[PDB]
């Protein structure tokens, strides 16, 4: 889906959802209550390995996968962890991605098929019980996501950037394979909330040319651009790297968990 | 779902029924949904508002994209989205428009009814193609262009300026195959093109064209799965004359081609020509008119201008020059939109 592709200056993405770090770091004081800085990450991560789990079940474009993605990080960029569940909130976001496209539907009893068995086979580990919400619950919460997102669907990646990148470079079975798989490590940050995509995929070229010994000095300084923005997210790709490292998802994420605020039920 | 959240956001809401005044203010029914012409409860601005409901029930495909690209488009001669409601004790959704008073097929009809200034048709079509323009080259098809589609607006800020709306927004896999008139549909469709492009609302731009300068839809044929309709390929042909193989050499592509032949002589279309049509309902074949007119009709989608080049033709640079007010200052006299009453 190529829609509003040269648009990005003008968009919704970049005018509402480029946010301030600090503006991020205040509204998310309120679930710090509850979670250490680090264990709310851990959290982010988490949420971003089930929602590529279920796109890959699902069979979903990666771009589809991002954009459900980023829907997910928007809401709780806003509004806590307590306020909807992300259990129901990650397949809602992926029921409402596969909508904005165009090329093949998802099915009702599909989604919840796919967020069951997707739960069961794939994170045990951090959930005993099955898929408790049904199709309604999933209608419900997309009308909530919907209207706290503003309306806006159409989201821009760092996937066609950087493909226009290595294309330009001539190096697309050398580096593009990694690149690719970075920019997919980048959702398991806040990157996307803060930077524009390209500088996004720039980051990611440049630590694959790293990775590979490739020098690239040369044409990242014919380049019009920020570096020192560049080197920024490049400082948090770092660290991401670092933090994986150190973190055991799968022995880790049950204490997580419980210590999440939950909804509050009626009185 | 956290109780406090809930009743915070049900207290914040705006509800459509609560902002607007629209009760027994219908202007439209359709495949769209509910289409009122609204005012707002509150006297903050006097304008009208056009309030669609979209038909059926929680976010279908035509909704979420409806949605998602106008969220993002902004052009003068595209019609702007400027507030969605959702109601969630019904599941339903209502989209907020400046009011658009006229459009295309009305006007069309009052003229063919009588059986518009010097630039009036120009300007239609200038602005036409300025919108169509903008959606291509944001790589958006509108896919279902036509008379009732293209808006007018009336007295106000905007007097006669175009308003392209209902874009066809979901078309699964970017495909036609997947009462009705195929009036403005290119012969592609026809022959069973499985994909939507640029040159198919081309076409439909160049029959709205022929429509607005004989008041007659160029390709009329009676009303009413397969893409291939012979009667509607036969009026084109009758109107047209039947293609040469050098004129659209990759007609042969098409799915629908041997079809095509069983059924069809070029002979049977000899004395047939887009000239010889325009020549009997006065138009000027030598007017700069007919020969952008011409270059919109071309059979083989591939020669077929585009947009931006057709913004360019000398047409445009010919007095009268089109105007932003496709009235041009005149007195408008079209009669306003009428309220549905029916059950
Ligand atoms: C009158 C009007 N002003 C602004 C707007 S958007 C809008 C619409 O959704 N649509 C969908 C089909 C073509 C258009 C329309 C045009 C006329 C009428 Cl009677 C009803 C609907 N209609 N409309």
């Amino acid at each position: 889906d190529k829609a509003m592709a040269g648009n990005f200056w003008q968009s919704s993405h970049y005018l509402q959802w480029i946010l301030d770090k600090q503006d991020l770091l205040k509204e998310r004081q309120k679930d710090l209550k509850f979670l250490s800085e680090e264990e709310y990450w851990k959290l982010q991560i988490f949420f971003t390995n089930v929602i590529q789990a279920l796109g890959e079940h699902l069979k979903l474009r990666q771009q589809v996968i991002a954009t459900a993605t980023v829907y997910f990080k928007r809401f709780y960029a806003r509004y806590s962890l307590k306020s909807i569940d992300p259990v129901l909130m990650a397949p809602t976001c992926v029921f409402l991605a596969s909508k904005v496209e165009e090329f093949g539907v998802v099915s009702n009893t599909r989604l919840i098929a796919a967020a069951t068995s997707v739960l069961k086979t794939r994170f045990s580990y951090a959930f005993p019980k099955e898929f408790p919400y049904r199709m309604n619950h999933i209608l419900e919460c997309e009308f909530y996501l919907l209207e706290l997102m503003d309306c806006c669907l159409i989201v821009y990646h760092p996937y066609r950037p950087l493909l226009q990148y290595v294309q330009d470079m001539g190096q697309e079975d050398m580096l593009l394979p990694l690149a690719w798989r970075i920019v997919n490590d980048t959702y398991r940050t806040d990157l996307c909330l803060l930077y524009p995509p390209f500088m996004i995929a720039l980051a990611c070229l440049h630590v694959a040319c790293v990775v590979q010994q490739k020098d690239a000095r040369q044409w990242f300084a014919e380049l019009s651009v920020d570096m020192e923005k560049i080197l920024e997210i490049i400082r948090v790709i770092l660290k991401l790297y670092e933090q994986w490292k150190n973190f055991d998802e799968r022995k880790e994420m049950a204490t997580i968990l419980s210590k999440m605020p939950k909804p509050k039920p009626p009185p | 779902m956290d109780y406090d959240f809930k009743v915070k956001l049900s207290s914040e809401r705006e509800r459509v029924e609560d902002l607007f005044e629209y009760e027994g203010c219908k202007v439209g029914r359709g495949t769209y949904g509910h289409v009122y012409k609204a005012k707002r409860k509150d006297g903050k601005d006097d304008k009208d508002y056009a309030l669609k409901q979209i038909e059926g029930t929680g976010i279908s495909m035509s909704a979420c994209r409806e949605i998602a690209l106008l969220r993002e488009l902004k052009h003068p001669n595209v019609i702007s989205l400027q507030k969605v409601f959702l109601s969630h004790a019904d599941r339903k959704v209502w989209l907020l428009f400046d009011y658009a008073e006229h459009d295309l097929w009305h006007i069309i009809k009052f003229h063919r009814a009588s059986k518009l200034p010097r630039g009036m048709v120009k300007s239609l079509l200038y602005q036409i193609l300025d919108g169509i323009h903008y959606l291509h080259a944001n790589w958006v098809l509108h896919r279902d262009l036509k008379p009732a589609n293209i808006l007018v607006m009336g007295e106000g800020p905007e007097r006669g300026r175009v308003k392209i709306a209902d874009m066809g927004f979901a078309r699964l896999f970017n495909s036609p195959l997947k009462v009705v008139t195929f009036w403005y549909r290119a012969p592609e469709l026809l022959l069973g093109a499985r994909h939507y492009t640029k040159a198919i609302d081309i076409w439909a731009i160049g029959c709205i064209f022929a429509e607005l300068l004989t008041s007659e839809p160029i390709f009329h044929c009676r009303q009413e799965s397969n893409p291939y309709h012979h009667d509607q390929l036969d009026r084109i042909f009758n109107v047209m004359g039947f293609p040469a193989d050098k004129d659209w050499e990759d007609i042969k592509k098409m799915p629908e081609h041997s079809t095509l032949m069983k059924d069809f002589r070029r002979n049977t279309y000899t004395n047939c020509s887009l000239i010889k049509y325009m020549e009997k309902h006065k138009v000027k074949p030598d007017s700069k008119a007919f020969h952008l007119l011409q270059k919109l009709l071309t059979m083989d989608p591939i020669k077929r201008i585009t947009s931006e080049q057709a913004m360019q033709d000398p047409y445009f640079l010919e007095d009268p020059l089109p105007t932003s007010d496709v009235f041009a200052g005149c007195q408008i006299p079209y009669p306003k939109r009428e309220f549905l009453t029916e059950e």
